[PDB]
Order: C-alpha cells, then sequence, then structure tokens
C-alpha cells in the first residue's frame, strides 16, 4: 500500500509508530532543474519551435 | 522442379560469361530508372558555356 | 504605418484592373490594355509576364 | 551515436578519386583512433584497399574486448540485482557500444532484445531511431523502411510532436537519398519550423537541402510562398551564398546567372552522399524548369533571344532542348530553318494518359510475375 498524501503533520500518530511506514520518502518542490526537466517533458508533447529557452521560462 | 530448371539452364548454355557472372555473384535499386546515359555534361557545358560565351567574348 | 501600406493596396488594385481588361478578350493587342489602364506598356507586359508566370 | 560524419567522409574518400590523402582520409583515421573502431578497419581496408599497421588494429580490438568485457560484467551484476529499467539501460550501453564499435548485427540484436524490455517510449522508440540511424550510416534502405514503420506506429499511438519532427527529418533526408524529392519537399520544408535533431547534421546544411529540394519540386507561387518568403531562411539564406543566389535568380527572371550557380552547386553535390549520383538527376531537371519557365509566356520566340539571355551559343542551346522535347517533358518545338521556337501547349489528358499507362503496366508486370509463382 502506497499511501501518499501531503503535510505528514496531518496524518495521525498511530500511523507513525516508527516501524509501520517502511520507507518514508518526501517529495521536494520543483526548482529550475526539476522544472526545466519537467518543462522539457511536457513541452515535448506539443509542437515546439526552435529558439526556445525553457530555463528562462522556469 | 528446381533440378529440372537447372538441367534446362545447362542445356541452353554453360556458360562462359554466365559462369563468370555467377562467380561474381548485391546492392539495391533505389526507385525507378531510365535514362542514365553519359555524364560530365553540365559543367562541361558551363566549361563550354564559359568557353562558348568566352568564344562569344572572343566574339 | 498605414501609408507605406498603400503600396499593397495599389498592387492589389493594379492586378485586378488588369484581370478585368483581359477578362473578356483574346489576342487583345497589348497597347490597348496599356492605354486603357493608362500606363506604359513596358511595365504592363512586365507585369503580365509575372501574372502568366 | 553513431556519428554520421564518419560515413560522409568515408564516401568522400570513395569519390571518383581524387587522392587525397588530404583532410578527409586522415580525418577518418583520426576518428578510428579515438573510436578504437575495427569492423571498419577490415571493412574499409578491403573497400579502399590500403591497409597497414596490423598493430593498431590489435590495440583497438584489445580495448574493445576490455569494455565489452566490462559492460557484460556490469550486466551480470544486474541479473542478481535487477533493476528492470536498469538492465535495459546497460544493454543500451551495450548495443550503443556496438555503435561506437559500429558493428551492425550486434547493436541490432542488442537493441531488439532491449525492446522486449524497454517498456517505456523513449527507449522503445528513440532506440529504434538509433537502430535505423545505423541504416542511414551503412547506406542501406529496407532496414529503415521497416523501422520507420515501427516508430511510425509508436508515434501514431501517443508520443508528441517533438519526436515526430526529428522523424520527419530522418524520413526526409532519406527521401533525398533516393530520387524521391517530392516527399522530402513538404517533409523537409516543414522541418524548418523545428529542428532539434542536430544528431545528423547542422542547421545551415539542412537549410541548403530543404531549399535545394524546395526549389526543385515546389511550384512557382508556392516557392515564393514557402521558401523565398521563409522567415527562417532569410536569416539563414543570408548566411549562405550559392543555392540562394540561384533560387533568387530563377524566381526573379535573371536566368543567365541562374545557370552558373546551378553548375556550381552541382559541383557541390557530387561531394555529398544524400545525392551521390543524383547530381546528374538534379541538374538535368533544373535545366528543364528554366527552359519551361522561359517559354511559358511566349507562343513564339527566336533562339538568339534565348541563347543571348542564357549567354550560350545557339547550336549548344538547340542541342540542349533536343534532349527534353522528344520526351514530352517540354512543350516546345523548334524550327531551325528560321531559328525560331514555338510553344505547343499540352492537354491534361495527354499527361495522365502517358502516366496512367506507365503506372498500370508496372502493376500488371508485378501482378503476373507473382501470379505464376502462386499458380505453380
Amino acid at each position: 500500500v502506497i499511501m501518499a498524501t501531503n503535510r505528514i503533520d496531518i496524518l495521525d500518530s498511530a500511523l507513525l509508530r516508527p516501524g509501520r511506514i517502511d520507507r518514508k520518502i518526501e517529495f521536494p518542490p520543483p526548482n529550475e532543474e526539476a522544472r526545466l526537466d519537467i518543462l522539457k517533458i511536457h513541452s515535448r508533447k506539443m509542437n515546439l519551435t526552435r529558439g526556445i529557452n525553457l530555463r528562462k521560462i522556469a | 522442379e528446381k533440378k529440372q530448371p537447372v538441367d534446362l539452364g545447362l542445356l541452353e548454355e554453360d556458360d562462359e560469361f554466365e559462369e563468370f557472372p555467377a562467380e561474381d555473384w548485391d546492392a539495391h535499386v533505389w526507385e525507378d530508372n531510365w535514362d542514365d546515359d553519359n555524364v560530365e555534361d553540365d559543367f562541361s557545358n558551363q566549361l563550354r558555356a564559359e568557353l562558348e560565351k568566352h568564344g562569344y567574348k572572343m566574339e | 504605418i498605414i501609408s507605406t501600406h498603400l503600396a499593397k493596396l495599389y498592387d492589389n488594385l493594379l492586378e485586378q484592373n488588369l484581370i478585368r481588361v483581359i477578362e473578356p478578350f483574346s489576342r487583345v493587342q497589348i497597347e490597348h490594355i496599356s492605354s486603357l489602364i493608362k500606363l506604359s506598356k513596358a511595365d504592363v507586359e512586365r507585369k503580365l509576364s509575372q501574372m502568366i508566370l | 551515436n553513431p556519428d554520421l560524419r564518419i560515413a560522409q567522409l568515408r564516401f568522400l574518400l570513395s569519390l571518383p578519386e581524387h587522392r587525397g590523402d588530404a583532410a578527409v582520409r586522415d580525418e577518418l583515421m583520426a576518428a578510428v583512433r579515438d573510436n578504437n573502431m575495427a569492423p571498419y578497419y577490415e571493412a574499409l581496408c578491403k573497400s579502399l584497399d590500403w591497409q597497414i599497421d596490423v598493430d593498431l588494429l590489435n590495440k583497438m580490438k584489445k580495448a574493445n574486448e576490455d569494455e565489452l568485457k566490462r559492460l557484460d560484467e556490469e550486466l551480470e551484476d544486474a541479473e542478481k540485482n535487477l533493476g528492470e529499467s536498469e538492465i535495459r539501460d546497460a544493454m543500451m550501453a551495450k548495443a550503443e557500444y556496438l555503435c561506437r564499435i559500429g558493428d551492425k548485427e550486434g547493436a541490432l540484436t542488442a537493441f531488439r532484445k532491449t525492446y522486449d524490455k524497454t517498456v517505456a517510449l523513449g527507449h522503445r522508440l528513440d532506440i529504434v531511431f538509433y537502430l535505423l540511424r545505423i541504416g542511414l550510416f551503412y547506406m542501406d534502405n529496407d532496414l529503415i523502411t521497416r523501422n520507420t514503420e515501427k516508430a511510425k506506429s509508436l508515434i501514431e499511438e501517443g508520443g508528441d510532436w517533438d519526436r515526430r519532427n526529428r522523424l520527419k527529418v530522418y524520413q526526409g533526408l532519406y527521401c533525398v537519398a533516393i530520387r524521391d524529392f517530392k516527399q522530402a519537399a513538404e517533409l523537409f520544408l516543414d522541418t524548418v519550423s523545428t529542428f532539434t535533431s542536430y544528431e545528423l547534421m547542422d542547421y545551415k546544411t539542412f537549410v541548403t537541402y530543404t531549399v535545394y529540394v524546395s526549389m526543385i519540386a515546389l511550384e512557382r507561387p508556392d516557392l515564393r510562398e514557402k521558401v523565398i518568403k521563409g522567415a527562417e531562411i532569410l536569416e539563414v539564406l543570408h548566411s549562405l551564398p550559392a543555392v540562394r543566389q540561384y533560387l533568387f535568380s530563377l524566381y526573379e527572371c535573371r536566368y543567365s546567372v541562374f545557370f552558373q550557380s546551378l553548375a556550381v552547386v552541382e559541383q557541390e553535390m557530387k561531394k555529398d552522399w544524400l545525392f551521390a549520383p543524383h547530381y546528374r538527376y538534379y541538374v538535368r531537371e533544373m535545366r528543364i524548369h528554366a527552359y519551361s519557365q522561359l517559354l511559358e509566356s511566349y507562343r513564339s520566340l527566336t533562339l538568339g533571344y534565348m541563347a543571348e539571355a542564357f549567354g550560350v551559343g545557339v547550336e549548344f542551346i538547340d542541342q540542349e532542348l533536343s534532349r527534353f522535347i522528344a520526351a514530352g517533358r517540354l512543350h516546345c518545338k523548334i524550327d531551325k530553318v528560321n531559328e525560331i521556337v514555338e510553344t505547343n501547349r499540352p492537354d491534361s489528358k495527354n499527361w495522365q494518359y502517358q502516366e496512367t499507362i506507365k503506372k498500370g503496366d508496372l502493376l500488371l508486370n508485378r501482378v503476373q510475375k507473382l501470379s505464376r509463382v502462386i499458380n505453380m
């Protein structure tokens, strides 16, 4: 069971007894790079011309 | 059937050039054909188009 | 901005007038297209070349 | 990658010779060294016929053995610690390494088996792209047509318009690699809007190609529309100084010069590969167009007018038209007694009829041929 929500401060305690959520991994906001990457993935879907600096955009 | 064919081929000939061809035995084909012809014409023409006009310059 | 644009309008106008001069006609001696459109032949047939082509 | 340039330079060495023993050859060899290539060295030597330094070959093969060893070993560690998306990647480095080692069958098989994995799209598609890439590299054909179909499906399903553009650049360049310029026209001509695929060549080269083929197979008003008025060309077509000069010379009725630049560029094509022996097909055609375009406004005109215009002697000009007239590729006909030329327009039917019959015959010959086979 992946149970993936937000603000771990919301989830109850009984769901945090150190052993019970095997690997707690956290997502980071998306910076220039990640965005840039994400930006390049989504912009790849549509028909994007040349002379297009995505970085400037992020 | 193949053997029969082979036999037929043998009877029709051997042959000299055919043997050589067989020995040689590729490549492609591209798409369509005709007519190749000679070559070295265009520039030759220009080489002359100059010369021509150069001759016509000489004219 | 609108001025230099007149060149466009002028062009579209000339093209039409011509198409209407040769509209109903054949072997129309070109000097006639000229005097009708009121312009020198040389650039008329200069254009009619462009249109044909 | 594999970097095409190796292939282009290779072809350059093949040339009518030309030997030389100049930039080219040592450029190649220089990229054998840093590429520890092999399958060439015997392939090339057997082709060009100039081998030497059996030592160098051994060194290259040795290092190759080292790395193929290494990647094999890496893969071995994965089998015990997979790593699905990982395994396939080490493979991509395997067959890819076959690309650096430029061995066809090997990267072929390697990639294939990686498709059984791949799973995603960039791996199952872009990898294919590379597989065909090899095709372009070797100068094959079918090997590509069957894979451009694959990628075609993969793109038709989902994907995006970013891969479709490279795709059209490949397909296009291919179309040029044959006599199929019409298909390359729209394909390439539309490739100017986007061109991220510098993998093959640069941008101004590509430009010259799309402008070349454009000039060749586009109509006069759509030449002016899509090329003479190319926002992406004006900035580039100013970067050049040859094809453009010819393109303009045509469009604007400045023939006589058009010819010279035509010959020039012709002498620049035989150097390329995409055309190879097409340098003879291109110019032939580019001769007709002008002759055509020159007459179209005349129901009669005199030779000396033409010859004068183009700046050649009559006799040679007559001699040229004689090539195109009998083939009904040109609607002229000549009167030498008076040195005059009159133009007989053609009928639409006359065009198709000649084309329809030709096409019908091609289908008939193929139908019957394989008919007998299936019949027996």
